[PDB]
């Protein structure tokens, strides 16, 4: 499955950062079957924190490391599973992953951004 | 100008510049012998070893002026060019630019240009490349790059008229290089479809491989003739689409819905929530196996829901939802599927099922219209296009070569061991006519021994067939071999059947020595091609191999544009839909996995190109459509369709007239040998007259009134026409009560006892019948004529079995079943309607030419048949779950042993074979006879690609590259058989039409009556100019009504008025439907407007033109049909009634045909066929009818498995006529057949008890079925054959004749003034010297100028004792160069001579001695 | 496949008789349950009392005396699906006259759906002694026989004619 998302985003400290993900999917997406995860991890090889899942509507586990910063701002009948991270803190820095199946099409998405926050 | 070559100088240029000023200061065509890409003509010989490929000064004297330079080939080939400085900068004389042209002009270049194409070509073949071929398609760009930067730089860019831009193939590459350019530079985004844009790479192939400019631009000019048939064929597909539209609105969306919703659900609240094919299942009604609901109708007549399931009009229309009639759109759609025939079996039986089974007329009426007409009439264009090209381009070759000729003869003009004694022996030992004998019926013994195959051979007969194929080998080496040492080794390969025998002998001993265990097609079916040498005596054969050598030879470069074609729409199709199959897999396949027919790789795709090519692409569409959405899908299959069929068609023709050329390819003198078999032949004629001798001359050493009176009383009382009028009823009647026969019979217990005494009447009078004809003809004329045994032995048949009734001996086995043969009672109509007498004796006429091209056929598919038996033998077998159907995954269950145990273990597997297979010979030619008619080959190719081995579960594509298999036997069979076939098939029905004296075959004598007034219509024009009336205001209507204004605007009227009949569409708003009314409204008022003008101005005369007696039908039916079915709307009901009324209104649309000469002219071809296919259609009926009994008397209680449904079953005079017109055009016979060939008792139940009736056993016979299925096909092939060729020669005779009438009577009396001036005692007879001031005296078109003797020669007229002739011989010899040879010169040449003779009784006076000619003769 | 035909209506006294009650399924390649119940009217009461009840190939005869042996299925045979609930009786008696409830009680299983469906088909039954030849049997003899005989009159009247005609014809010359 084609994920397009930025591998970098440089976002300003105290800004709005939109990760941007939309994905290729041939098959109208379910809203019943259709999934996505997201997760956050502070490197390639340590532990990932899922923060936002859609399971037949928007879940949001308003995970203490981001306080009631993270949004979704995508649309995914329309192919975009982007989120926002409202009012960006140093902290945010590291490794955000879309992950996306959208039945019965067999292969699940995989984007990966590095966001890096600027002073 | 043999030496006309001088190098371009800068002085020539300047004499050329110099010239250009001259012509300037004072203000021919270019010839077509001295053009580019021609050869140069002789006339100069051979060029000056330093001339050649340098600038030359241009030759054609057209030229001479214009800066304009030429530069020749070492294969004397022509490059114009243009002196202008190229780009401005480039002069012809700088170095760079000469060697510019030095390179370009070479044939090392074009090799260069074509291999690396080629290499390209391949390169895209892959789907998914590798790295490496980065690099490579940056050398082919590289290449290309550097190619047209030759050309560029030779032949300037635009900067001069000759010029490189001008070359319209250049535009291609320019195009394509600069998307090279672009695509590698710019990284656009979307490359999925910027990739395919390379494939026009594989374009200039046309423009390198020399000599495909000229085949495709003889296919586009062969275009330009499907003007006409195109907007007709455009319209028709319109107004049937219009017609399907008003009938079936809707239609296919009925499904089986539910009828005890629970949880106060409805409807709407459903079919809201329901998405999954899984869970519609559950409240609708889906067959066991199938991906819609069960198409149900509100009809009696139409399908019918299971109990508890009301037929409701919702849901998504079926097949994937793309094909209905719900939007005109699709209404065209599905009409151009009907119209091509294309898997049309399923609309048939889905529309039958939902609209009712009476609505098969519509079909009717669409495939005999729109089906057969519309292909017969490109079939025609093509075919008339095509043959004048070759006419044109043969004379026009042929006038070159008299040309050469007169060039040559213009420049004759200006001329004047013991090793020895045993090669001896041998060659005397092959004795030409004997050992030749030998090894003819050698192969034919090596043949039929081969075809002794079969799939559970015992080993016996396997080591039997391996010896027997070992003797034939070594009998073939050891003759070839000796053949060989016979003459020189050089001489023995000189012949090409040699040649073809060593082969083969090679391939023969390669696999018998290395015993090549991998591949068996590669020799086990190579052995066979020595059938071919039978063409040496066989003269038809010869014509395949002739047809085929066209093929590969003379009429090969078309060809290869084919190939060129299917590859290119291959590729296109694997580059656009090639990812997205794979990608949206899971929607068309619900296993998501690929489809058996995808796009994802070169090869799928190319067989993609090819099955549509084949006529099936409807299945491949709706999957791309639904993967590829429906607009890239339709474009390129709708290409695909158009381009692919018609160079088809052009190879196809072009093959057919190149073969039929037989008359203009008969140039060979007397054989060298008639035939080496015909001197064994009349060898051992000339021996068995001697051992007959020998012989007998050894045996003989050793040893009343009344009666004739009554015989001419019944000839009268049979010829009486009253007599054969009540037979013809008698025999009506006879065959209506065997179409009761049906399964129902039982339930009408009143019409049983009433048929069966009158079948006991109807034998009776057929015997009385018989015994008066006796009487009357007599034994010898009676069983003379052929009809009459006909009629004997079915009466015969019909006596027997009433006195195997009335005896008791009924249920005796045969007898019972010999009351089947009772159905061959109609046939005793053949007789009786000249119609099929004159069809039918046509068709026995032309039997015996069939026959040989039909034994032709029959080896070449037995050789194609053996092929397969040793490919395809047993590996059929898979291992299925009944329950289901599902072919066990060959994980599990590898080999059969494991199948059996799994059977052991477990219920519903079973190791089931496919039901045409390929097991032996017999079953083979079955399943090539569906693959060469593409109702089944589908199943047949599926199941043979996953072949394993003898017995081994199948893998799902294990054996792909055998779908090669069938293509190259398609290809031939179905594309070169055929082919030969037709090829007979014209010839004779132009030997028998040449036998007849130009009589039209198919018709009667009353029909050709009418035929030839029905042609008298066609061009009339005598027309009167209507006289404006005497009214004031009439005269302004009158004025208006006439100019084409007026005309012109009522026709974009009748446009109009479609256009707003077919935005109809299903569902439409309320709103829309009643503005649709209203304009409706307003289109009926105004065309009842202008009828009422016309009648006021034209008065009666509007009746006069039959145009305007259609328009007033249509405006009458029109009005009719707005108020019945208003009253339909508000007083009655039933919906079908009123849309079957409102259908009327579109006789405006037709009356569209009004305004084009071109439209119909071609309809009127049609109306004009339409006697011949009238008797074509009276027997088809009643071949339709017999089988129809035949039908309903022995396939009643078959299984119902596929194509047998619960409608469409053989069970009723109705269904099985359903049945018989589906399969008439071929299609989907094979699922008919399907269920029949079940015999045994795992697929069947001999002892099935039908409920009602009596008649155990539910599995039909196979050897009956085959045969009736089989011959069915094969005598709806010759029908529509016959019908072909009516229409085709109905459309070459229209074209040939154009016609007019001059008529003046003012001009007989200038004559009789001009006759008193010549003849004062009006003696009606002129001196012969004396017409030679006479005939120059008359005023035109009378008059002829002098020299007046030159033509009056030529006029044959007849002169009378003395040199006098008479007044009429003249008066009518000239009215016939002013008239004509028309129908009214012999006829107004006998109503002047008959008054005449009434006035002038003296003979004596008339007799001529001579003609003009015949004097003139006796004078030179 | 399945016909629905019509009983016959007499029997002949002291001989047996088929009862045929075809009830055949709308679309065939369903399958069902199919069980059913007889019950008859004797000619001259009023009432409607059961006789017989067939459900998975076996026949419940009720007690009726009326009906003492005399009836054994001659329906479907070991299949559940019935389709064909004809009732043969052997030995028709004087108490075998008529009308004759031929209920079904199809259970159409389906997908997800088991609609209980109940067909009812009827019967006139007269026990006659000696079997009446059907009219339309003795019409259609009569009406052969009189065709044939007047169609041979029709042809020798007009070849006696043209006898006639042509024999005055051949002794004119
Ligand atoms: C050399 C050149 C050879 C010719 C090449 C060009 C020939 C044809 C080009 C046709 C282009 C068609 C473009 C269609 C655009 C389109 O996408 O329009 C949409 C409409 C309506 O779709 P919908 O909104 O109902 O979709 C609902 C989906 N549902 C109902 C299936 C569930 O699709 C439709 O009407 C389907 C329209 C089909 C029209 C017939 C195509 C012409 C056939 C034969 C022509 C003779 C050859
Ligand atoms: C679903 C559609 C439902 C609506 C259909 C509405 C229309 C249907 C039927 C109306 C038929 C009305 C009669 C048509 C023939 C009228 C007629 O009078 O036709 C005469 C012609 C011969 O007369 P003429 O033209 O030589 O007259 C001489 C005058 N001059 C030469 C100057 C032209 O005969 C011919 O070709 C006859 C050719 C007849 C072809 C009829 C085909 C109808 C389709
Ligand atoms: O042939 C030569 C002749 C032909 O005789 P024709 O048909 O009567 O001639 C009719 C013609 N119009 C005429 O006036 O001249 O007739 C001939 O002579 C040729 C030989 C005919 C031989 C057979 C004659 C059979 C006559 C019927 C025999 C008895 C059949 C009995 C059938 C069963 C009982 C009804
Ligand atoms: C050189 O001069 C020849 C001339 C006589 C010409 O006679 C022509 C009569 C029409 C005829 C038979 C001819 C050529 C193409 C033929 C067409 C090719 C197509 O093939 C078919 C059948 C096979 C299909 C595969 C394709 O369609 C037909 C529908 C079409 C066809 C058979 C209709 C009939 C055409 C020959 C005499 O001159 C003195
Ligand atoms: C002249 C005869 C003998 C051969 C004709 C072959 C053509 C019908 C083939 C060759 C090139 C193919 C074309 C290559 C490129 C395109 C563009 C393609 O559209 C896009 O790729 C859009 C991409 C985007 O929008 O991002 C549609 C198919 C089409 C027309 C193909 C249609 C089929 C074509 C014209
Ligand atoms: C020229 C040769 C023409 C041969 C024509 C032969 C006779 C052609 C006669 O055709 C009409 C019969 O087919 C009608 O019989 P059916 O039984 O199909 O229709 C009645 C259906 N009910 C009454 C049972 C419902
Ligand atoms: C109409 C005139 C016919 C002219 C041409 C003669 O064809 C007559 C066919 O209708 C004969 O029917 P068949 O018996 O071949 O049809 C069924 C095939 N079997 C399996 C029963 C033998
Ligand atoms: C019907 O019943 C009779 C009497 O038992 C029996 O002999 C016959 O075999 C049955 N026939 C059928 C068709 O079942
Ligand atoms: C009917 O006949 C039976 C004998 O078969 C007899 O026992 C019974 O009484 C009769 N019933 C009537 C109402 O006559």
């Amino acid at each position: 499955m084609e994920v397009t998302v930025p591998a970098t985003l440089n976002v300003l400290n105290g800004s709005d950062a939109r990760l941007p993900c939309t994905f290729n999917s041939c098959y109208t997406v379910n809203h019943k079957q259709f999934s996505l995860n997201w997760t956050y991890q502070e490197c390639n090889n340590c532990s990932e924190e899922m923060f936002l899942q859609f399971r037949m509507k928007i879940i949001n586990l308003k995970l203490e490391r981001f306080q009631d910063r993270v949004e979704f701002s995508g649309n995914p009948s329309k192919y975009d599973v982007s989120v926002m991270l409202r009012n960006v803190q140093p902290e945010d820095e590291g490794i955000y992953n879309c992950y996306i199946m959208n039945p019965p099409d067999r292969h699940r998405g995989h984007g990966k951004i590095h966001l890096q926050v600027l002073m | 100008g043999p030496q006309s070559f001088v190098h371009f100088t800068k002085q020539s240029l300047a004499l050329i510049e110099q010239r250009i000023a001259e012509r300037k200061s004072k203000e021919p065509k270019p010839s077509s012998d001295l053009e580019a890409g021609k050869q140069l003509p002789f006339i100069y010989g051979d060029i000056p070893p330093g001339m050649v490929s340098e600038p030359l000064e241009d030759l054609d004297p057209y030229y001479a002026d214009k800066k304009t330079f030429i530069v020749l080939n070492k294969g004397k080939t022509i490059f114009r060019f243009n002196a202008t400085p190229a780009l401005y900068m480039l002069s012809p004389f700088s170095p760079l630019r000469r060697i510019s042209i030095k390179i370009l002009v070479h044939s090392l270049f074009s090799m260069l240009i074509m291999c690396t194409i080629l290499t390209n070509c391949i390169f895209m073949t892959m789907n998914n490349p590798p790295d490496w071929t980065k690099n490579v398609e940056y050398t082919f760009t590289g290449i290309y790059t550097f190619e047209s930067l030759v050309k560029i730089l030779a032949r300037g860019f635009c900067v001069g008229e000759f010029t490189f831009l001008r070359d319209p193939w250049n535009w291609l590459d320019f195009v394509v290089i600069v998307f090279a350019y672009l695509t590698e530079f710019v990284n656009l985004g979307n490359v999925s479809a910027l990739r395919t844009f390379r494939v026009l790479r594989a374009l200039k192939t046309i423009s390198v491989i020399p000599g495909l400019k000229t085949i495709v631009g003889a296919l586009i000019q062969s275009v330009k003739k499907l003007s006409d048939v195109m907007i007709l064929t455009v319209f028709c597909l319109s107004v049937f689409a219009l017609i399907g539209l008003q009938l079936f609105m809707g239609n296919l969306k009925h499904k089986c819905f539910r009828n005890s919703l629970e949880n106060n659900e409805t409807l709407e609240s459903i079919m809201n929530t329901l998405e999954s094919e899984e869970d519609f299942r559950k409240y609708f009604y889906y067959l066991e196996g199938s991906k819609d609901a069960l198409l149900c109708g509100f009809s009696t007549d139409s399908g019918q829901c299971p109990e508890g399931y009301t037929c409701v009009k919702i849901g998504r229309n079926p097949d994937y939802g793309y094909t209905s009639f719900d939007t005109f759109s699709w209404a065209f759609l599905a009409l151009f599927r009907l119209m091509t025939q294309d898997y049309w079996e399923n609309l048939y039986q889905q529309t039958l099922r939902a609209a009712g089974k009476t609505y098969m007329i519509f079909f009717v009426v669409v495939i005999f219209l729109g089906s057969f007409y519309l292909i017969n009439l490109i079939l025609a264009v093509v075919a008339m296009a095509y043959k004048e090209q070759n006419q044109a381009n043969i004379e026009e070759a042929k006038q070159k070569e008299l040309e050469f000729q007169q060039m040559l003869d213009r420049l004759k003009k200006e001329q004047e061991p013991y090793w020895i004694k045993f090669k001896k022996c041998i060659y005397f030992i092959v004795m030409d006519p004997f050992v030749d004998l030998a090894i003819t019926i050698c192969i034919v013994l090596n043949t039929l021994f081969m075809a002794m195959e079969h799939h559970p051979m015992t080993e016996e007969f396997k080591n039997v067939l391996a010896i027997g194929n070992l003797v034939f080998t070594g009998i073939f080496a050891a003759e070839m071999v000796l053949k060989l040492i016979a003459m020189d080794p050089y001489e023995y390969f000189q012949v090409g059947w040699n040649i073809f025998d060593s082969l083969i002998v090679t391939l023969s001993l390669v696999e018998l020595f290395l015993a090549d265990v991998e591949g068996l097609s590669v020799l086990r079916s190579f052995r066979l091609l020595r059938v071919f040498k039978l063409a040496k005596s066989w003269p038809t054969l010869n014509m395949l191999i002739k047809i085929i050598g066209n093929s590969v030879g003379a009429l090969g470069n078309l060809t290869l544009v084919l190939a060129i074609i299917v590859f290119i729409f291959a590729v296109v199709g694997m580059q656009l839909f090639g990812k997205s199959y794979k990608e949206c897999v899971c929607k068309i396949n619900d296993d998501c996995t690929l489809p058996r027919w995808h796009m994802n790789d070169f090869f799928h795709s190319f067989l993609i190109v090819f099955r549509v090519l084949c006529g099936e692409w409807i299945e491949t569409m709706w999957d791309c459509m639904e993967v590829a959405g429906q607009a890239m899908c339709l474009i390129v299959y709708m290409m695909v369709m158009v381009i692919g069929n018609l160079v088809v068609l052009n190879l196809f023709l072009a093959l057919l007239l190149s073969s039929f050329s037989s008359d203009n390819l008969t140039a060979i003198e007397e054989d060298p040998d008639a035939n080496n078999l015909q001197i064994a032949v009349t060898r051992i004629k000339k021996g068995i007259n001697y051992v007959k001798q020998t012989l007998r001359e050894f045996i003989l050493k050793a040893f009343g009134k009344i009666w004739w009176n009554i015989r001419k009383t019944c000839y009268k009382i049979v010829e009486h026409s009253w007599f054969e009028s009540f037979i013809v009823l008698m025999i009506l009647l006879s065959s209506g009560a065997l179409a009761f026969e049906d399964i129902y019979i039982e339930r009408k217990k009143t019409i049983k006892i009433i048929l069966e005494y009158a079948d006991k009447i109807f034998t009776y009078i057929f015997i009385l019948e018989m015994l008066l004809k006796w009487i009357a003809y007599g034994y010898k004329t009676y069983f003379t004529n052929a009809w009459c045994w006909l009629d004997f032995l079915i009466v015969d048949v019909s006596l027997v079995t009433l006195v195997a009734n009335t005896l008791g001996y009924s249920d005796l086995g045969p007898i019972k079943s010999l009351r089947t043969l009772r159905a061959l009672r109609p046939l005793r109509a053949l007789s009786r309607f000249e119609g099929m007498r004159v069809v039918v004796n046509a068709l026995i006429g032309a039997i015996p030419s069939i026959m040989n091209v039909l034994l032709v056929c029959l080896i070449f598919w037995l050789i194609f048949s053996i092929m397969g038996v040793n490919l395809f033998a047993g590996k059929f077998y898979e291992c299925i779950n009944t329950t289901d159907g599902s072919r066990f995954p060959a994980s599990q269950v590898p080999n059969r042993s494991e199948c059996f145990a799994l059977m052991n273990v477990s219920q519903n597997v079973r190791w089931k074979n496919l039901k045409v297979n390929f097991d032996n010979v017999g079953l083979g030619y079955l399943s090539l006879l569906q693959v060469a008619t593409f109702k089944g080959w589908t199943i047949i190719m599926y199941a043979a690609v996953d072949s394993v081995n003898v017995d081994k579960q199948p893998k799902y594509e294990y054996s792909l590259y055998m779908y090669i298999y069938f293509v190259v036997f398609i290809i031939f069979g179905s594309f070169f058989t055929l082919n030969l076939f037709i090829g007979v098939i014209i010839d004779n029905f132009n030997q028998q039409k040449k036998k007849l004296g130009g009589q039209d075959i198919f018709m009667t004598e009353e029909q050709k009556k009418y035929y030839n007034a029905m042609k008298k219509l066609g061009s009339k024009k005598p027309q009167k100019p209507i006289p404006r009336p005497g009214n004031k205001i009439q005269g302004c209507i009158f004025d208006l009504v006439t100019n084409q204004a007026f005309d012109i605007s009522i026709m974009v009227l009748i446009c109009l008025n479609m256009v707003t009949m077919m935005v109809e569409k299903e569902g439409q708003s309320q709103h829309m439907t009643e503005v649709l009314y209203w304009i409706n409204v307003v289109f009926i008022i105004l065309f009842t407007g202008e009828c009422v003008l016309k009648l006021i101005s034209l008065r009666h005369y509007y009746f006069t033109v039959g145009w305007n007696i259609f328009d007033f039908v249509v405006v009458i039916i029109s009005i009719v049909g707005m108020f019945l079915a208003d009253l339909i709307e508000t007083y009655f009901v039933s919906p079908t009634l009123f849309r079957v009324i409102r259908l009327a209104r579109i006789g405006r649309i037709l009356r569209l045909v009004k305004g084009a000469k071109g439209i119909r002219t071609l309809l009127f071809a049609l109306m004009m066929s339409l006697p011949a296919l009238f008797n074509i259609g009276l027997l088809l009926f009643l071949v339709m009818f017999i089988y129809a009994i035949f039908g309903m008397s022995n396939f009643a209680y078959v299984k119902k498995e596929d194509g047998i449904n619960d409608m469409f079953n053989f069970e009723t005079f109705g269904n099985s006529m359903i049945c018989l017109f589906q399969i008439t055009t071929s299609a989907g016979w094979d699922g008919l057949l399907a269920p029949i060939l079940n015999s045994k008792p795992p697929d069947c139940d001999p002892k099935k008890v039908h409920p009602g009736s009596s008649v155990e056993g539910d599995c039909g016979n196979p050897s009956v079925g085959i045969f009736y299925f089989v011959s069915y096909i094969i005598i709806s092939f010759l029908v529509v054959v016959n019908m072909y060729i009516a229409v085709i020669l109905e459309n070459f005779s229209v074209a040939t004749e154009e016609s007019t009438e001059p008529l003046s009577e003012d001009d007989f009396e200038m004559f009789y003034e001009v006759w008193e001036k010549f003849d004062p005692d009006a003696t009606q007879f002129i001196e012969f010297s004396k017409l030679s001031d006479f005939a120059a005296a008359l005023d035109p078109p009378l008059l002829i100028a002098k020299p007046n003797k030159v033509q009056l020669i030529a006029m044959d007229l007849p002169m009378v004792s003395g040199d006098r002739i008479h007044c009429l011989d003249i008066l009518f010899a000239f009215t016939k160069r002013v008239l004509g040879e028309s129908g009214e010169m012999d006829s107004l040449r006998s109503q002047m001579e008959e008054r005449f003779m009434s006035a002038n009784p003296s003979k004596v006076s008339y007799e001529p001695i001579t003609t003009t000619l015949k004097r003139k003769q006796e004078d030179v | 496949g399945c016909v629905e035909v019509d009983s016959e209506t007499e029997a002949v006294y002291g001989m047996t008789f088929k009862i045929l009650c075809i009830s055949c399924k709308r679309r065939s390649e369903t399958n069902a349950e199919t069980f059913t119940e007889w019950t008859f009217r004797q000619k001259g009461t009023e009432e409607f009392v059961k006789i017989l009840r067939y459900e998975n190939e076996v026949l419940q005869l009720e007690e009726d005396e009326r009906f003492e042996g005399r009836v054994v299925w001659n329906g479907s045979r070991g299949t559940k699906d019935l389709q064909d609930l004809s009732i043969f009786i052997t030995n028709v008696t004087y108490n075998h006259s008529g009308d004759y409830e031929c209920h079904v009680y199809r259970l159409l299983f389906f997908e997800n759906y088991e609609h209980n469906t109940s067909v009812v088909k009827k019967i006139h039954i007269e026990v006659v002694d000696k079997a009446n030849r059907d009219m339309a049997s003795i019409v259609s003899e009569i009406m052969m026989y009189v065709l044939i005989v007047v169609l041979t009159i029709w042809l020798v009247a007009e070849m006696i004619y043209c006898y006639k005609k042509i024999a005055a014809a051949t002794e004119t010359a």
